[PDB]
RNA sequence: UGUCAUGCUUCGCGUGGAGAAUGACGUAGCAUGCU
RNA sequence: AGCAUGCUACGUCAUUCUCCACGCGAAGCAUG
């Protein structure tokens, strides 16, 4: 009995864009757990495929952190009125265990077909 | 500095008491001569102490200078010895094979461990027992490191010459092992 | 008498080393073996046998020492 | 036999397998097997008891049993569905064991069953557990694994020490016969991972779900996601398996052509020194799904926690490449228009290729610093020297610097006959006495110095479990945090003895004084600054010792050059002087045993431990057998004090220099240059302190292994049960350092496991009721940890235990303890072996020492050492101190009688009357000072 | 005491005896006390100087004695060792050691190391007829408190002499240095 | 040929404090001189 | 009464030894 991590996750709403500039507000949903010293954004769910960066609001004076993103992967959820297609991006430099956590939690929450 | 004030003022200092011996009276001059003699004595003491201190300071400075000047004539000798060693070692390098291997290298760097293998002109083989000799250096010519070597000489642990005909199974117990055999690279 | 042979062997090997038996590898190896075997011996008879062998090594070299003078002292 | 045969036929299926009933399905089978477990209740890598399985064994034709088992199970209806669905996706992989799902009638009920087909008896978790928790009295599983795969025969174990790496080296060969099998496993796992990613399965790979052929057969904890995006989690698989990859030499088929053991070896270009591409290929072939980034050359690493990570893989991969490509990298320069051969790099087997940043071609004239640097390195000493083939040793021989071979011998030793006669007259050295002579000067022949050097065959390439080492390093850095360190200037360096040798070749021109006075402070500072962006190889000279001992074995010492020591002092001395000035710490270097220091040290060790016992151990072949990873770690923790003075590149280049001129280097043994595999050098500036770090690391590793291999369903205490569940996470599931748990584990170790460390000597006071329950380390755990991490077998005959604390340690630094009464209070005092003192008296190493009248200070010092024997219950021990006092009186009488005859002066002023009275020596053990 | 300037420190001391007497004449006692203190200080200074001299002299004497004895020890390191060795060997009082030492003293030394095995080659050099008479009786040879079996005997010049020849009757007929080979019994 | 650290003992040269003794400037008691 | 000289006491500066604290050298012993 060697199970995947039981840790549950929490949601945040944030935004991002194709490049360092051009970032537009409220166009992505981040997943995190705060049990660390603070919030750690583990992955990003969105509807567009051209995203390549992320501007997450930093908990510091006049602080804006630009975290990079990985290539997308396309998932088909069906929680809302009907089928929906959303793409997932993992924060670049994320070990496999946290990826497993995010994928497991998301796949349990939404049937994913 | 101290000799002069002493030999000058102590004359008067003692003359003050010489006058006391002369007179006997002048008991007030007893205190006056006390003052004179003690003033001269204290001034002397001070000057003599200063002179002795100065002498010690000068002696220490001279000793330091000599020691320093002796530590600069041994830096030169070691410098010369190192330069001579480097040039002596340098003149022992065959710049024909060495240049070949250095030029065949990509950027000029080559591992050190291969330089003796590919450019050395002599080989030394140290053999503990007789099976090792039979399996490594047997005969008057052998092969090691992808090259052919010809035995030039053999000696034993006592630096005594051993003939190649003495190295046999029967006579092995009568040799002083290990045997050091020096061989020359065939062309 | 064990602690007496263990010291006589030391003195004897020093005497041999002064006569320059170190210049022969085989003889020096044998002498070292005997000397180090006497110092780790828990039985006296073995020590005495090895003492006999080492003293024979000393006595072989005739011109090195003048035994008659030493034994008449 | 009505339903039983029906079940047997069912299990046989349609595979045409002849099955014998090993354990009936109705009447199942139980076993004792090693499992890797992590749920929300327990966590560890421990040996449990299974029930559920029912096993049948396949018999081949001719009615002979083979190593094939059908393993049927009884599952609840839900896991049955889950496992069948997950298997219907991975069935096509060649690395997945065949499964068969069927329902059977038992007691009027339909019960599901999952049957796996043709599994070897053991799994890889059993192999790893057997080789990582070794106990020579319980080796049944290891023996059966070795015999079953034709690694050896069953007659091989009737030998004296079939498991000892030192007494029986051939055992290595036996283990190396498990290499190919392991390698094949490492290949199949990769296939499995690929399959998972392609099928969209996410799960954790454990060792106990793969058999010894390499088939995977458990899918109970896997989940399902979109096809093409899976995630295999492999951290406790590779990490737990790492120490076994190097012991069985799993990558020896990478040296042959086409990676086939039958075909001949690969012939590499002799001028090739750079193997970055090959290392990347090996990593991408065997460790494809290992997350953390790998740098073949550690010059590009980021922290000191990354250098260890990457150097582990470099240690593994360097065994595949030719041995002639490691060492200084030579280049040709011109000075005064004349060619020179100089080192301009280094190829470390553990750190990759390093190139000097300050390389100057076309020089004009050389100063003192340049001459020192060029004369120190072995470039032109080896280039201008004969080739050497020394058949007396198995160590890579570089060159011969002369036309002769030197044979050095040791001399017998001198005999002080007067003292021996005095002792004999005092009733000593009789037959049947408890005090006798055991320490002598032993002589050696010409072959001593090379036979001693040939003991570097005990140093083997040891790959380490990295996820565990990265935690032990953080717990070991808390034992060194009350000190201060950094870099000093050439003005602030203290040199005790300046009349010592300066290594080679510098010993042909003067002593260490000649170079400290010929070299201004600017020169020394410039050389130190030069070493921070360049690598300077040096040569160490091996010399024989002339000292008293109780053993017939020669002793050698390694003298390092002057360039190494000069620059190592300016780097380490500030911290080394602070470790030796602190009182009450774990490391007790710099503390004295006089004026009540022994009592203070023992009282500090005792501390407040419940149910205390004392233990002590020893390290076999300590200097020779130390792995090259723990020495790098020891040098990396000592350099954590340079956070403000040195940058990352400066620290890396200091590490490179230390490796190049201490760890692996060229040694001068009899006028010939050989290559040193590794270990520890006696003459380096940080020997005792590196040994202390190594000692603490081994002890902490023993404790971690003891705690993580306990059941965890039986630890009644609930605090120590969570401390185990969190330790597993901090090792194999947390990536970054958890700062609030290293403190908790450190406190836990300090309250129940108190240490006193001095170089490679250690004493421990531990909680006895926690050890017998497996919650703190024992002696068996040290024996287990010294086998897979130190390549050495430690026997339970040089280790001691003490259940009574009023008697003190059995031995520490060659001294015994005694609780005496000293003026209204009881105190612990040390005393030596009487034979050592008497031997020091009787046998001297110089002819001038055999005249007592010239040597009265010798006997005063010896009596100071021998005083505590006065308080011993045995009467033959208390009569050594009095012997020395009486002999001192006799020596003084003789000296006075001689002075009156040779001269006409009686020494007017004497205070020697105090030396032959016992009140001068008591004051050395009284706390007042 | 007994210094050249010490006397004053005593003379004024005697005057101090009068200082107590005569009812302590204030002027006389005080001036006498001042002079006494001056004299005592002078004598103390001279005594300190003499003590320093004596310390230096003793150090020099000790250094000279050390050097002389060190040179003596290092010069005679060949006769002392042999004399000690033979004193100890006589004290041991063994049978084999005394046998071989006596034979060596009479000229019958061995040629190789004495073997401690059942069957090994021992060669000895019998110089005269008399040593042969005492040691060998027939086909046996008693040496180092053990019996050896003669396998061959050779003359000074290479020749195989026979045991029947070697007797008194023909004692002068052979060159006398006689090598005897034997095997341990 | 003779390495790195730590501790202790003995001897010898140098710097800073305290106790006793001798010499010049200041304060206290008594006596003599000028007033 | 004020100033000066003499005798007896207390307060600052230079020497003579006597114990402590601290540096630099030389020899020795022990430990890892
Ligand atoms: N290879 C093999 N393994 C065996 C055998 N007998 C018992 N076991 C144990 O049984 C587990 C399989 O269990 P399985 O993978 O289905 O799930 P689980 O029980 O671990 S939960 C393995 O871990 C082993 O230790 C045998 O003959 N061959
Ligand atoms: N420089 C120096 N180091 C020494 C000496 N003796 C011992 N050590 C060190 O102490 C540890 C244990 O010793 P070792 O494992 O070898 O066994 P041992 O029976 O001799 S104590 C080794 O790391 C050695 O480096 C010595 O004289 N000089
Ligand atoms: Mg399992
Ligand atoms: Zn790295
Ligand atoms: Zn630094």
């Amino acid at each position: 009995n060697n199970e995947l991590s039981p840790v549950a996750l929490r949601q945040m709403s944030c935004a991002a864009g194709t490049t360092q500039t051009a970032c537009t507000d409220d166009n992505a949903l981040a997943y995190y757990n705060t049990t660390k010293g603070g919030r750690f954004v583990l992955a990003l769910l969105s509807d567009l495929q051209d995203l390549k960066w992320a501007r997450f609001p930093k908990s510091d004076g006049t602080g804006t952190i630009y975290t990079e993103l990985e290539p997308p992967c396309r998932f088909v959820t069906d929680t809302p009125k009907g089928p929906k297609v959303k793409y997932l991006y993992f924060i670049k430099g994320l070990n496999n265990l946290n990826r497993g956590m995010v994928l497991g939690s998301l796949a349990a929450t939404v049937r994913l077909q | 500095f101290s000799s002069l004030p002493s030999y000058a003022a102590f004359a008067t200092a003692q003359e003050a008491y010489e006058q006391a011996v002369a007179n006997g009276d002048s008991e007030v001059v007893l205190k006056k001569l006390k003052k004179s003699l003690n003033v001269a004595k204290s001034e002397f003491d001070r000057d003599a102490a200063m002179q002795r201190k100065l002498e010690k300071m000068a002696d220490q400075a001279m000793t330091q200078m000599y020691k320093q000047a002796r530590s600069e004539d041994k830096r030169a000798k070691v410098t010369s010895a190192m330069q001579t060693m480097l040039f002596t070692m340098l003149r022992k390098l065959d710049n024909d094979a060495l240049n070949n291997i250095i030029n065949n290298a990509r950027d000029g760097c080559v591992p050190l461990n291969i330089i003796p293998l590919t450019t050395a002109a002599k080989l030394m083989v140290v053999i503990p027992d007789y099976n090792t000799y039979k399996n490594t250096c047997d005969g008057t010519t052998f092969t090691y490191a992808s090259a052919l070597w010809e035995i030039q000489q053999v000696v034993d642990a006592d630096s005594k010459i051993v003939q190649l005909s003495e190295i046999s199974m029967d006579n092995s117990p009568n040799l002083a092992w290990p045997l050091i055999v020096t061989a020359l690279r065939a062309n | 008498k064990m602690s007496d042979v263990k010291c006589t062997s030391v003195v004897l090997l020093s005497v041999l080393q002064q006569l320059r038996v170190e210049s022969s590898s085989k003889l020096w190896a044998q002498c070292v073996q005997l000397h180090n075997d006497i110092l780790l011996a828990k039985d006296t008879t073995e020590a005495f046998e090895k003492m006999v062998s080492l003293l024979s090594v000393l006595l072989s070299m005739q011109g090195a020492v003048d035994i008659n003078k030493l034994c008449e002292e | 036999s009505a339903d039983a045969q029906s079940f047997l036929n069912r299990v046989c299926g349609v595979s045409a397998a002849r099955l014998t009933p090993c354990g009936t399905g109705t009447s199942t089978d139980v076993v004792y097997r090693a499992f890797d477990i992590y749920n929300d209740k327990v966590a560890g890598f421990a040996k449990f008891l299974k029930t559920n399985c029912c096993r049948f064994q396949e018999k081949d034709e001719d009615d002979n049993l083979i190593d094939s088992y059908f393993v049927v199970k009884r599952h609840t209806f839900s896991n049955y569905q889950h496992e069948e669905t997950i298997y219907n996706l991975l069935k096509d992989c060649p690395a997945v064991a065949k499964h068969d799902f069927f329902k059977f009638r038992i007691d009027g009920d339909m019960v599901p069953h999952i049957s796996r087909q043709r599994l070897t008896k053991y799994t890889m978790a059993d192999l790893v557990y057997a080789l990582r928790h070794f106990d020579e009295g319980n080796c049944d599983t290891l023996k059966e694994i070795l015999v079953t795969y034709n690694c050896c025969d069953d007659d091989y174990f009737n030998k004296k020490d079939w498991y000892d790496f030192v007494e029986n080296p051939d055992i290595l060969r036996v283990y190396a016969n498990l290499g190919e099998r392991v390698r094949q496993a490492l290949l199949k796992t990769v296939q499995f991972c690929d399959a998972m990613r392609n099928a969209g399965i996410v799960g954790v790979l454990t060792l106990d779900n793969q058999d010894l052929n390499g088939n995977w057969y458990d899918f109970g904890d896997f989940i399902q996601t979109t096809p093409g995006s899976g995630v295999p989690v492999v951290d406790s698989y590779y990490s737990l398996l790492m120490p076994i990859l190097t012991l069985t030499r799993a990558l020896t088929a990478e040296s042959h052509v086409d990676t086939d053991l039958t075909k001949p070896y690969i012939k590499w270009d002799l001028l090739k020194y750079d193997f970055t591409e090959e290392r990347l290929k090996l990593f991408d072939r065997y460790f494809k799904y290992w997350d953390q980034t790998y740098h073949p050359n550690c010059v590009n690493c980021l922290d000191d926690r990354c250098i260890l990570h990457c150097a582990n893989f470099n240690v593994l991969f360097s065994t595949v490449f030719p041995p002639t490509s490691f060492g200084p990298l030579v280049r040709k320069i011109f000075v005064d228009g004349v060619p020179f051969v100089v080192s301009t790099g280094y190829h470390f087997r553990e750190l990759g290729v390093v190139h000097n940043q300050d390389v100057n071609l076309h020089s004009s004239r050389l100063s003192f610093k340049e001459l020192l640097v060029y004369a120190a390195d072995p470039a032109m000493h080896a280039a201008s020297g004969n080739l050497l083939l020394d058949k007396r040793t198995t160590c890579f021989s570089v060159a011969a610097l002369t036309n002769n071979v030197a044979f050095q011998t040791v001399k017998p030793g001198n005999f002080n006959k007067d003292f021996y006669d005095f002792a004999v007259s005092k009733g000593f050295f009789k037959e049947g006495s408890s005090v006798e002579l055991k320490h002598f000067f032993f002589a050696q022949d010409g072959n001593a110095a090379i036979s001693d050097y040939d003991y570097y065959r005990y140093n083997l390439p040891t790959m380490c479990d990295i996820r565990q080492l990265l935690f032990v390093v953080e717990v070991v850095d808390k034992y060194f945090d009350c000190y201060d360190g950094g870099c000093i200037n050439a003005n602030q360096v203290i040199v005790n003895n300046l009349d010592k040798s300066a290594g080679f070749p510098f010993n042909k021109w003067g002593k260490a004084r000649l170079y400290y006075d010929s070299m201004s402070y600017e020169d020394q500072d410039a050389l130190f600054a030069y070493t921070k962006r360049n690598v300077i190889p040096t040569i160490t000279q091996m010399n024989l010792k002339y000292a008293i001992s109780a053993k017939n074995r020669a002793r050698t010492v390694a003298g390092v050059s002057i360039c190494s020591t000069m620059t190592n002092r300016q780097f380490h001395q500030k911290l080394l002087k602070s470790i030796a000035a602190t009182r009450g710490a774990t490391v007790v270097i710099g503390t004295s045993k006089f004026y009540g220091g022994w009592h203070n040290m023992l009282k500090t060790v005792y501390s407040d431990v419940e149910n205390p016992h004392l233990m002590g151990w020893d390290y076999p072949k300590c200097d020779r057998a130390m792995p090259n990873m723990l020495r790098i770690m020891a040098s990396l923790v000592l350099a954590r004090k340079h956070t403000t003075c040195c940058s990352l590149s400066h620290r890396f280049y200091r590490l490179a220099n230390e490796c190049a001129q201490v760890l692996s280097e060229m040694v001068m043994c009899g006028g010939s240059l050989y290559v040193k595999p590794g270990g520890t050098s006696s003459g380096d500036a940080t020997t005792a302190y590196a040994n202390s770090v190594f000692n603490i690391c081994q002890a902490v590793t023993a404790n971690v292994n003891a705690l993580l291999s306990t059941d965890g369903n039986k630890i009644a205490d609930k605090y120590v049960r969570n401390l185990q569940h969190r330790l597993y996470e901090c090792l194999y599931r947390n990536r970054d350092v958890d700062t609030d748990f290293v403190n908790e584990f450190y406190a836990y170790l300090r309250k129940h496991f108190s240490m006193m460390i001095l170089s490679d000597d250690a004493v421990v006071c531990f909680n006895s009721t926690y050890a017998s329950q497996g919650l703190v380390a024992s002696i068996k755990n040290f024996k287990s940890v010294l086998y897979y991490q130190n390549n050495v077998f430690m026997s339970e005959a040089k280790c001691w235990t003490e259940t009574d604390l009023t008697k003190g340690p059995h031995e520490f630094c060659s001294q015994h303890t005694m609780l005496v009464k000293q003026g209204d209070d009881y105190v612990y005092l040390p005393y030596p072996d009487p034979s050592r003192i008497l031997g020091a008296g009787c046998f001297v190493d110089d002819i001038v020492k055999t005249d007592g009248t010239l040597m009265i200070e010798r006997f005063v010092s010896l009596a100071i050492d021998a005083y505590p024997l006065t308080k011993h219950p045995n009467q033959e021990y208390a009569d050594v101190f009095h012997l020395y006092l009486q002999y001192i009186r006799k020596l003084h009488d003789e000296l006075t009688g001689h002075m009156l005859d040779m001269y006409s002066v009686m020494l007017t002023n004497d205070n020697t009357s105090r030396y032959w009275e016992p009140e001068f020596y008591e004051a050395m053990y009284t706390p007042h000072t």
